[PDB]
């Protein structure tokens, strides 16, 4: 039983035709001090996955250093180490979603919320959310923090139900996503301009973007608005 | 409770108050404040009595023990290192707050250590109700190289200090200094300024004045 | 928020970001700060925005009911006026204002009123959330008499760190300028100061 | 909800002139409730006396304790336990349970077999050691018991006027103490004997 | 780990003799020689400082060690059993006595726990004897001096003087028509460089030879002063230049 | 939050004698363990040969001596300056007090001088009002450590006479008022030792028919 | 009832042959922030009465309005205004003393300490004390705060009774005034360097000194402590 | 308390103020905040000095063990220990920690653990109450590779206005200049940085 210090706000994603997208700010609060700004809060695992991680970042860390050892630890005594037996997204989340409810369960969580993003390897998409009480759930969107309120409404749109997947393509996916992540941008309070977004497409792998800036914006209006309600100069 | 430590050129001094305090009932007009933890390295105590001196005899034995085995003369580091660790391992729950200073084999120490583990270094320093006095009187006369004689003086202001202005301190000034290449000299009641007037009146009773209902006597023999 | 006012030769200018947040959900990404309680006296706000509407509303009543019996009040009129709601009624207020205007006897002049309802007349003044983190850059960068160019800069420079590292902070950084040519609104935006 | 106060009581000692004296009430009450007036509160181990103020459950489980201890040390040391390394035992006993003590207030008093010298001493809850060559107090009636110590006592005083002086002592503060009471003891100890009075006080 | 020795290795035989503690008896009647006298105003232990090699230090052998202030102790035997047993004699006398009586053992009640711990290892499971005899000299307020022989079997025995280790029934019997009950210190430490010299092979001075004095207090030896109720340590160790001083008689 | 209240410390003790009556403080002003002074009296004459202590809470003792001299000198200007007697200061004084029942004045309140037959008289009150005529009172600090040596050595409570062994009390012959300023002064030094409240000073106001006399005598300044 | 914002520290003062010397560092704190650097805590009323406040600033700029108000109605219909009938130290006193017992007694306090210094018109010295409680005393040294602890002992070492008074004089009292501001700047965290003295003497009036510096510290021996116990480097 | 650690040229600079509080009393104004754990790496201590102290003490062992059996440690391998310690205890721990180093692969290097257990590693770190008040300051005034000179200036102008703002620091300002040539130590009084 604890409280976070150091915090990373949302993580967001989707799934379209042949892969998933999930992007994360790279961001690392310090309560209302935004303390550390080159934070990589997507953490690729191999060639198929991507585990993206909001929450306590101390915690975070930890997790990170649990994947590495569960990748070192699938290679040992195992020939197809990259082949027909390499770590797959729903492995690496099942083992996720085991480690944070026996967290919860000893009253002692990992505060963090986790989304996994990835490809199986008969080429189905996977992506499920797990969090510090141990839930999980799946949806074509997901989302953790500010995002599951104003980026899952937007990314919805795109894709609404099942059927909805394969019209998407990775074009109109991708914009989705760098539109939410600037929307998130204008209103959560504890977002950061520069984020990471990775792709997982399952004919052209794992594509890994960083240093993204939100661009496009529309401030401009402001300079028309003036007092807040009575005054006119 | 008012302690200090001052070091001097070839040694170092600590001086204790003598009051001992139940709320604001004197239970001990006179008590000894300053411990020994080896011949020659002292320590002045405040905070809750039983640990100031359950945690400087645990310690003490066990520095003697450990300069038995290693044939050795105690080093003040020692009893700093493992006080510290013992306050350190309970949390603040032992009130130990302490002056240890002394004379070894590597020269002149002065530490402080509060409760919870935390350790300072210093040329002179305070503790106690009346440390705010005392340090007032310090940081108002202390100069580097000073005489033994001077440290002294310097070091028994400083308790007075605090025994005049601090409701928490008073009656005595003990008195402890340890120099380099001599014995530990231990100065109990090395001022006494606060002796009782004579009372207006004797209040010894005339025999009898008591009413007794049994009188018997007691078997203190096998 | 990051709100302040520096002198200088000319005046005194006012800046603020425009962000009001209801926790982490940015509630408002334009707002507007700075606020007319007169033509040349302009406060700026902080803490309840309630509390801090409601003071200048009637702060902007009294000194126009101030204007058209006594004529025009001094800057330190409007600093008192501010003082006195903000210390009287000190258990029902979270108001921290900095009060700033110009006279042609008075030049620039800036009064802060923090939390107590004391007042405190200062060459410049910083306030709101976002201020901790420029207290050393201020300090260090803060020159009396300069330029109307200088100081806008200096603002520039100071709202831009305390957006930087304030999440309670951001948007826009609104300025007005206070002298005897009158009054001028300028802005700037994130992509401007941002990359500074 | 204040053990040291459940039960009542109170305990003095003093030194005079090659004698010490020790002296308790014997009230046991239940808070306002008064249940026993028999309930002694001093202790003899040899030659060394020991007064137990605070929860009488407490008392009781103390006084058994270091009788069965003194009585081990007689059969190893082959001697009786004198009353400055008694008071030792005592300390260190007490400290045993420093995070869940014994709610007293012990006393010790006796005349050292070897030297001669009068000893008393009195502890906290948790063992710190007041040594004292004057008086002890120890009870809910000791604020009393120390205005009226610093006032009676002379050093010296013979053991029929060290017993005046004791007993006008103890009694007068337990009569501004609702809790102590009921009754009245007084040891008068030298080398040679010693000498134990009940005392005649009021009953309420 | 894994210790699996938890039956005895001292057991009875036939005859009724425990055969580990008759060895260990043994290992010490092959020690080198060292012996104790109590006089009537102090006590003297002793003992031969063979240097294996002349390359060897001679302080870095100690034999004769402080337990106490006021305890010394000596041995016969194998000589790190006796290390070992020292460390744990001076633990004992704080950890169930110093810390529970706020003083020092009296001398025959450390000796009854040095005699614990050998005892048991005449009897825990997976050990063997210690094979050494100790001479244990002290002063306490109580019983003033006394003099103590603790063996391997966790028995003792209170002497006006012995010795124990090689040279141990020569020395007794000299020993016995020298002892009276008047005997001075200074006396008796005369007498204990007698009964050595016979025992001692070959050089035999003040570098060669170790001695202890369970004594007078030496105010000189606290490292403190201004407590007068705290005199010095009662135990003396003997310096080079002091034993061949008086070595001329 | 704001707690209105506070501590200064401060005893006081009054002897009503036969023709005579003693009010007597410390003179010494406390905060926690801090000293705010060492003289600042505490024992006032209020006219009409009337003496009074308000010990407690400072601030608070200070309004209820102000409004009390305050009614005795409206007293005057509505009776035709009649004097007002103990008996009815003290009536007043119970409606002072009372007055405040639910925000009361933090103080322990004694008066003295003499009664309409010219005997001495003290009174002593709650801090809501309660009050009775008293032969002797002592109040604040160090109040528990005073009152039972005033019971034995004034009343010789417990005391019998030599030989009848508790059949005959011991008569009660009353004191002059140079025995009873000694047994002030030996109750206030026995206080200083063992109280951290009590010390610095002793004023003591004496009243007869004559008028009030004052007295001063130092204590230990620890 | 309320809680202080901004702070002022100790006040300090004691009294010598002639007069009397009161002290205050120019801060007003924000809690652990040193935030205003010019504040004069000393307020003389007319020419024989200097009031040194800590505690609340905002309390205290309301204390030092009602000084002026005080001295303008006290010249109302009186042409004695500038002597006899000029302000008295003890007439200001006892007003400020009402004020702080009155708005107690209302459970609203002027969240102050109070020091009156001066000389009275027949001679005498005037020092005073009054709090936001309404308790009040007087010593031949006082001070508030830290200034209580540290202060007060240095300062009675000057003048430990009354009869020390005649004895001290001004360049030995205004001695101590000087260590003692320095000794509280070396122990006291809401403490400031700069500071302003004033001396109303019997002879010489009101001595008002503004600007001054702690001056003399002691700090070489800063460099020989390495460590906190075992560290020789 | 104020600290900072940044890397330069030649290695790596370490700085503290040197007062330590309990409440608004100064327990020791000549405190010694920068603690060896290795010959060439160093830390800064914030939070409880209990803690803090406890934990240094543990981590000098560790890699004075490690030293014996591996060889000199990196500045890494020491900011793991401290992390390791801070993340598994980090309920009865209040520490924040900066962590410096020189080593010849690759120079100075500089890692935060704050509250919590997280490690940073960064260019320069900056952390204790006096911190708040520079984040502007020293964000405006760092650059990379700066001389030794330069840096010790830079250290120096951050903590004056640290220890300006924050009553919570104070004192001497201590460095120590872990360089290959070696390690120094510099200390400033006040009566010279109180000047800048
Ligand atoms: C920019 O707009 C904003 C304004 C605010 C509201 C600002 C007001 C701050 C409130 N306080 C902080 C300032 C300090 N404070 C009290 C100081 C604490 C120290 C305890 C103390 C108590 C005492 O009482 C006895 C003291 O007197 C001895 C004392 O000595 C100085 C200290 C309490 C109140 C908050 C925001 O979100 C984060 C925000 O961003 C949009
Ligand atoms: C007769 O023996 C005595 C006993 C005692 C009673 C024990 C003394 C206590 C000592 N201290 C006084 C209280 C102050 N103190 C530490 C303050 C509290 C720390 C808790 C804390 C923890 C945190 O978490 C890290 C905090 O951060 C959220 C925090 O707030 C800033 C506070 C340390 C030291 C006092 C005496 O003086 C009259 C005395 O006479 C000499
Ligand atoms: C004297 O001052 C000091 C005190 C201390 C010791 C106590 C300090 C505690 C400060 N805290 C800062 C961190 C913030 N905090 C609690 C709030 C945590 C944020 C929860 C959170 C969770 C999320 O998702 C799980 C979020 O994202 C959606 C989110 O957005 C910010 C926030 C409390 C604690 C330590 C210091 O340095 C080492 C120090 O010097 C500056």
């Amino acid at each position: 039983t604890q409280q976070p210090i150091v915090t990373g706000t949302s993580v967001i994603s989707m799934k379209y035709d042949n892969g998933v997208i999930i992007a994360a700010d790279n961001l690392g609060s310090y309560g209302s001090l935004l303390r550390f700004n080159g934070v990589e809060r997507l953490i690729p695992v191999g060639d198929n996955t991507v585990v993206g991680i909001s929450g306590d970042i101390s915690d975070m860390q930890h997790i990170e250093r649990l994947l590495k050892d569960l990748v070192t630890e699938n290679a040992y005594d195992n020939p197809l180490a990259d082949a027909e037996e390499a770590l797959e997204p729903s492995y690496i989340f099942e083992y996720l979603a085991t480690v944070m409810y026996q967290r919860r369960s000893k009253m002692n969580p990992l505060w963090n919320a986790i989304i996994v993003a990835g490809v199986q390897s008969n080429g189905d998409q996977f992506l499920r959310y797990v969090n510090l009480l141990g839930v999980t759930y799946s949806s074509p969107t997901l989302a953790t923090g500010f995002g599951a309120h104003m980026a899952n409404p937007l990314l919805r749109k795109v894709v609404d139900r099942e059927s909805d997947i394969p019209k998407t393509t990775v074009q109109v996916a991708e914009e989705a996503i760098v539109n939410a992540m600037r929307v998130l941008y204008y209103r959560d309070a504890r977002s950061s301009r520069n984020f990471s977004l990775a792709i997982i497409d399952k004919n052209t792998g794992l594509t890994f973007k960083k240093n993204l800036q939100v661009e496009n914006m529309k401030w401009d209006f402001a300079k028309d608005i003036k007092g807040y309600g009575t005054q006119k100069i | 409770t008012t302690i200090v430590g001052v070091k001097f050129n070839n040694g170092v001094v600590i001086a204790a108050d003598t009051r001992s305090t139940q709320g604001p009932i004197v239970a001990d007009k006179n008590c000894a404040k300053l411990h020994r933890i080896s011949p020659k390295i002292w320590c002045a105590g405040a905070g809750t009595a039983a640990d100031t001196e359950a945690v400087t005899q645990l310690i003490g034995s066990n520095i003697e023990l450990h300069s038995l085995y290693t044939s050795r003369e105690p080093r003040v580091v020692s009893a700093l290192q493992m006080l510290k660790q013992h306050l350190f391992k309970y949390q603040g729950h032992i009130g130990a707050y302490l002056i240890v200073a002394g004379v070894d084999p590597t020269g002149s120490h002065l530490f402080s250590i509060h409760a919870h583990g935390s350790t300072d270094v210093g040329y002179y320093l305070s503790l106690g109700s009346g440390s705010l006095a005392a340090m007032a009187v310090l940081e108002s006369h202390w100069k580097q190289d000073l005489t033994k004689e001077e440290a002294i003086k310097l070091a028994s202001d400083a308790i007075q200090a605090g025994i005049w202005n601090d409701l928490g301190s008073g009656s005595n000034v003990d008195v402890c200094v340890m120099e380099i290449g001599k014995d530990a000299e231990y100065l109990r009641n090395y001022l006494t300024p606060n002796v009782r007037e004579e009372k207006q009146k004797s209040y010894k009773f005339p025999r009898g004045t008591t009413a007794v209902l049994k009188e018997s006597i007691v078997n203190i023999c096998d | 928020t990051s709100i302040m006012a520096v002198t200088f030769k000319d005046g005194v200018i006012l800046g603020a970001d425009s962000r009001t947040t209801t926790g982490a959900y940015i509630a408002n990404r334009v707002t507007d700060k700075l606020t007319r309680v007169h033509d040349k006296i302009w406060c700026c706000r902080s803490g309840s925005a309630a509390d801090t509407q409601a003071i200048a509303d009637i702060v902007q009543y009294h000194l126009e009911l101030y204007t058209s019996q006594y004529g025009t009040p001094s800057t330190e009129t409007a600093a008192s006026v501010f003082k006195e709601l903000c210390y009287e009624n000190k258990d029902n207020l979270t108001a921290g204002i900095i009060v700033a205007g110009y006279d042609d006897k008075n030049k620039g002049e800036v009064y802060t009123i923090p939390l107590g309802g004391s007042v405190h007349k200062l060459p410049y003044a910083i306030a709101g959330s976002g201020s901790t983190f420029i207290y050393g850059y201020c300090d260090k960068n803060f020159r009396e008499n300069m330029s109307k160019e200088e100081t806008v800069d200096f603002i520039k420079h100071s709202l831009s760190q305390a957006i930087k590292w304030d999440g309670s902070s951001g948007g826009v950084i609104r300025m007005v300028v206070l002298t005897a040519a009158g009054v001028e609104r300028l802005i700037f935006y994130p992509d401007e100061y941002e990359q500074l | 909800s204040d053990p040291s106060s459940i039960n009542g009581g109170i305990v003095v000692a003093m030194t005079g002139k090659d004698c010490v004296a020790i002296a308790c009430d014997l009230r046991l009450g239940s808070q306002s409730l008064g249940v026993s007036n028999k309930f002694e509160k001093i202790f003899h181990y040899g030659h060394v006396f020991l007064g137990i103020t605070g929860l009488a459950t407490d008392v009781t489980t103390l006084n058994e304790m270091f009788r069965y201890k003194t009585n081990l040390y007689k059969l190893k040391e082959e001697r009786a336990i004198e009353p400055e390394t008694f008071t030792q035992l005592v300390s260190s006993s007490l400290y045993e349970r420093r995070f869940g003590p014994y709610f007293v207030g012990p006393v010790v008093a006796g005349i050292n077999s070897k030297s001669g010298k009068p000893f008393i001493a009195g502890f906290d809850l948790i063992g710190c050691i007041d040594e004292a060559k004057d008086f002890i107090v120890s009870g809910t009636a000791s604020d009393q018991l120390f205005g009226m110590c610093e006032s009676l006592y002379e050093p010296n005083l013979e053991p029929e006027d060290l017993f005046e002086t004791i007993s006008q002592a103890l009694l007068n503060a337990a009569d501004r103490d609702a809790l102590s009471g009921w009754g009245a003891v007084v040891y008068i100890i030298k080398k040679d004997e010693v000498v134990k009075r009940y005392l005649k006080m009021r009953q309420d | 780990m894994t210790d699996r020795y938890s039956f005895s290795l001292t057991t009875f035989s036939p005859s009724g003799k425990l055969g580990q503690i008759d060895y260990a008896l043994t290992a010490v009647k092959q020690g080198v020689t060292s012996l104790g006298i109590k006089a009537t105003n102090g006590v003297v232990i002793a003992t031969e400082k063979k240097s294996s090699s002349p390359l060897a230090m001679s302080e870095t052998l100690s034999k004769v060690s402080l337990l106490t202030p006021d305890i010394g102790a000596v041995y016969s035997g194998m000589g790190p059993d006796y290390r070992v047993l020292v460390d744990k004699s001076r633990k004992v006398a704080h950890t169930s006595y110093k810390r529970i009586y706020g003083e020092y053992p009296p001398t025959k009640l450390l000796v009854s726990e040095v005699a614990k711990i050998m005892q048991e290892a005449t009897q825990s499971g997976g050990v063997r004897p210690f094979g050494v005899s100790l001479l244990i000299a002290g002063h306490d307020e109580f019983n003033g001096f006394s003099l103590y022989q603790v063996d391997p079997s966790g028995s003792y025995f209170p002497w006006k003087a012995t010795a124990i280790g090689k040279g141990s029934v020569a020395a007794k019997t000299f020993l016995e028509k020298r002892w009276n009950d008047e005997l001075e210190l200074e006396d008796a430490i005369h007498i204990a460089l007698l009964t050595l010299k016979e025992s001692v092979e070959g050089e035999f001075n003040g570098d060669t030879i170790e001695l202890a004095i369970i004594g007078d207090e030496n105010p000189d030896l606290l490292g403190y002063t201004g407590i007068p109720t705290d005199k010095g340590p009662r135990f003396r160790k003997l310096t080079s230049q002091e034993i061949n001083d008086r070595l001329e008689a | 939050q704001f707690n209105p209240y506070g501590d200064n410390g401060g005893t006081i003790l009054g002897i009503a004698g036969e023709d005579f009556a003693v009010l007597a403080g410390d003179t010494r002003n406390i905060t926690d363990y801090s000293i705010n002074s060492r003289y600042e009296p505490k024992v006032f004459d209020c006219g009409d040969n009337i003496v009074m202590s308000a010990n407690g809470f400072a601030a608070d003792g200070d309004a209820l001596v102000k409004r009390f001299k305050n009614s005795v000198k409206w007293y005057h200007f509505d009776h035709n300056d009649k004097k007002l007697s103990i008996n009815s200061a003290a009536r007043n004084i119970q409606h002072l007090l009372y007055g405040k029942r639910f925000f009361p004045y933090y103080v322990h309140t004694i008066i003295a001088g003499l009664d309409e037959d010219g005997k001495g008289a003290v009174y002593s009150f709650d801090p809501v009002g309660s009050y009775e005529r008293e032969q002797c009172r002592a109040g604040g600090a160090a109040a528990s450590l005073i009152m039972p040596f005033l019971d034995n050595q004034v009343n010789f409570k417990n005391q019998y006479e030599p030989g009848t062994n508790g059949k005959v009390k011991k008569p009660l012959k009353y004191l002059s008022v140079e025995e009873v300023i000694k047994l002030v002064r030996d109750s206030f030094t026995s206080a200083t030792e063992r109280h951290i409240q009590v010390g610095d000073g002793l004023e003591i106001l004496i009243v007869t028919k004559d008028g009030v006399r004052k007295e001063f005598y130092e204590l230990k300044r620890d």
